[PDB]
RNA sequence: CGUAAAGCGCACGCAGGCGGUUUGUUAAGUCAGAUGUGAAAUCCCCGGGCUCAACCUGGGAACUGCAUCUGAUACUGGCAAGCUUGAGUCUCGUAGAGGGGGGUAGAAUUCCAGGUGUAGCGGUGAAAUGCGUAGAGAUCUGGAGGAAUACCGGUGGCGAAGGCGGCCCCCUGGACGAAGACUGACGCUCAGGUGCGAAAGCGUGGGGAGCAAACAGGAUUAGAUACCCUGGUAGUCCACGCCGUAAACGAUGUCGACUUGGAGGUUGUGCCCUUGAGGCGUGGCUUCCGGAGCUAACGCGUUAAGUCGACCGCCUGGGGAGUA
């Protein structure tokens, strides 16, 4: 069920940008930000923004490139059921170095080339290209 | 399937005014009431499984909340069985 | 900005939902196109397409149906333009080297209708020859003399021609198709929002290619 | 795991697994560095010694591990207090073959009685068994009895599945809708467990019109332990209690989120001179068709077989065997 909330934001993307839809909302949390964050960041989203207060209202842009959308392919890694907690060392990097894999850490939600500099590791919570 | 008054009644004897309709005791309460008067119901009959279902569904509800009261303010949980009369 | 007297939208229910970007409908149980986006897609319709035409302008308006056809057998015909206003021989684009000899027949027939052996055989033949030649006739006329390959390709109504601008869409020719809402755009690399089939949007966008085709360049 | 092996017939629900959202705290999981340890041989890397090699050997590297200390706090877990969208509770209503109990109605069949009537009726492909002069069938009248409810009736409606159709009362389950109010994550799933669960079949009494396993008789047929005909027992009906299986099928486990359309059916409800028998919306349920996509194909397609997550059942060649 909801029990999962990341992968339904990672699909709300996969699914609106495969129905080349410009946006997509979904109720807010902490964590989804810190990862739409990346995801602009590395210029995968357009842009984000919360429009709410009690009730918080994530919202993103999606862009798309050529005729394609930017995001070729979005999928959980970490889950509930089963959670991944690779070292540093263990980081994966995805499409050999194109593409990222969002990873929280002992210090905030980064990228997989950033938290390698960082020097740290942990949660792999999805990979994006 | 209750009273509106018998209902209204109970809301007004087991939460902070009535209104506080949905106080945790308030449902155990109705739902302990409607349990005990089908207990006459399934007294004749008893081959009247179909409506069995939802009074099995009762107290398995009435349970899981029963339940959760103990969890929170395991206070108002005792005082409500020894005054709902169960638990035994 | 307008011009179109009336070809206001067309066409009800049937709506392709691809076509939603080119649409401000709801007149009646009938959508109405978006009349103002019709307009800057005649920027780049004939622009493009005047484009090419300097660079030297070989067109072939695609157009069909008993009730629109013989209208295109002009300007759209005359000018540096070819036609079919016919049913669409299918593979007619893509076995152009089969077909190519249904055109030897055409000439080598006419060239030879007041030209060469005629008169003569039977009384039989005579119009008993002119049934092949009427018929190749039509479908079959734009192709005659075609010089300079199929360059781009004008197609009045985009799904009605799924064929042609299939076979264009496989071989490269930029197709520039008017697109009623009921009917699949994306076949069209230039997309002709508004209606297909009544007697003024063809001649207005119709003629007003003739006129820009046939000048580009003096 | 729709049709190839594979979703328990269905439901509730303990353990367990998973769990919306904010803040604080914790620091077990997680992450970091340091330190110790991880025997030698082996393996691998670069050399050296036997005429080469196999073989021997120096030195690194590796031993992906464990443990201790110190730190990092995003995620997970613990603790605390919240929050309102998830989930419940309350008010009014709507549709319904949802369940249980008691009444009751007309149409028919069979039977009993009688009137009239008289030589056949019945049945098949053709016949015969059968029935009729103790008068059949046919026709009219009255009566008894059980069983099922024409027309409405409909890809109509309800239920968890099984399944539920005359009318009425009584008891009762669920669903949905319009508002607003209360609870405040109280939830999802569920091995074990419990309940329900067509028809057949079993136990005791009862009931028995029609149908009909068995059985008898007549036929057909090379044969006919059948299909057809004349009869007809159990059973089919009620009460109590068993059994627990069906192609128990959508051959598709439940819950939740997301993703173009079109024409209906059904059922709530908001708004418009109600001034059209309506007009524009907005939920629930459903049928056909179709896009992406998915698929071996067939096909599925917002009621997914698409895109994702949580949990559970189950598959691992055919036969043997769902057998011992
Ligand atoms: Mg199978
Ligand atoms: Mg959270
Ligand atoms: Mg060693
Ligand atoms: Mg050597
Ligand atoms: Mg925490
Ligand atoms: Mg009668
Ligand atoms: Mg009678
Ligand atoms: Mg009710
Ligand atoms: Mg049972
Ligand atoms: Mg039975
Ligand atoms: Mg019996
Ligand atoms: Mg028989
Ligand atoms: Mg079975
Ligand atoms: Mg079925
Ligand atoms: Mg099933
Ligand atoms: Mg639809
Ligand atoms: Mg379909
Ligand atoms: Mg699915
Ligand atoms: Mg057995």
């Amino acid at each position: 069920s909801m029990q999962d909330p990341i992968a339904d934001m990672l699909t709300r993307i996969r699914n609106g940008q495969a129905a080349n839809k410009a946006a997509v909302t979904m109720p807010s949390s902490k964590l989804k930000v810190a990862i739409a964050n990346v995801l602009k960041e590395e210029g995968f989203i357009e842009d984000f923004k919360v429009e709410g207060d009690t009730k918080p209202e994530l919202e993103l842009t999606l862009k798309y490139f050529q005729g394609k959308a930017v995001v070729e392919s979005i999928q959980r890694v970490s889950r509930p059921g089963l959670r991944i907690y690779k070292r540093k060392d263990e980081l994966p990097k995805v499409m050999a170095g194109l593409g990222i894999a969002v990873v929280s850490t002992s210090k905030g939600v980064m990228t997989d080339r950033a938290a390698r500099q960082a020097g740290l590791g942990g949660e792999i919570i999805c990979y994006v290209a | 399937s209750l009273s509106t008054e018998a209902t209204a009644k109970i809301v007004s004897e087991f939460g902070r005014d009535a209104n506080d309709t949905g106080s945790t005791e308030v449902q155990v309460a109705l739902l302990t009431a409607q349990i005990n008067h089908l207990q006459g119901h399934f007294a004749e009959h008893k081959k009247d499984h179909h409506s069995r279902r939802g009074l099995l569904r009762m107290v398995s509800q009435r349970r899981k909340l029963l339940d959760y009261l103990k969890r929170k303010d395991v206070a108002r949980y005792t005082q409500l069985i020894e005054r709902l009369g169960l638990r035994r | 900005m307008l011009k179109a007297g009336v070809h206001f939208g067309h066409q009800t229910r049937y709506w392709n939902p691809k076509m939603k970007p080119f649409i401000f409908g709801a007149r009646n149980k009938v959508h109405i196109i978006n009349l103002e986006k019709t307009v800057p897609m005649f920027n780049e319709a004939l622009a493009e397409l005047n484009k090419i035409a300097s660079r030297k302008g070989k067109i072939l308006f695609v157009g069909t149906k008993r009730a629109a056809s013989e209208a295109v057998k002009d300007a759209a015909l005359s000018c540096d333009q070819f036609f079919v206003n016919h049913r669409w021989l299918g593979g007619m684009l893509t076995n152009w080297k089969t077909v190519r000899q249904s055109i030897k027949r055409l000439k080598d027939l006419e060239t030879q209708s007041q030209d060469g052996t005629f008169d003569k055989l039977t009384k039989k033949e005579a119009l008993m020859r002119t049934r092949e030649l009427e018929k190749l006739e039509n479908s079959l006329g734009g192709i005659k003399d075609m010089g300079g390959l199929p360059d781009a390709l004008f197609v009045i109504d985009a799904d009605h021609e799924h064929i042609a601008i299939k076979e264009a869409n496989n071989l490269g020719i930029p197709v520039f198709a008017i697109v009623d809402t009921n009917s699949d755009p994306d076949g069209v690399d230039f997309v002709i929002p508004g209606n297909d089939d009544a007697i003024r949007a063809v001649t207005l966008y119709l003629g007003a290619v003739a006129a820009t085709v046939r000048e580009g360049r003096s």
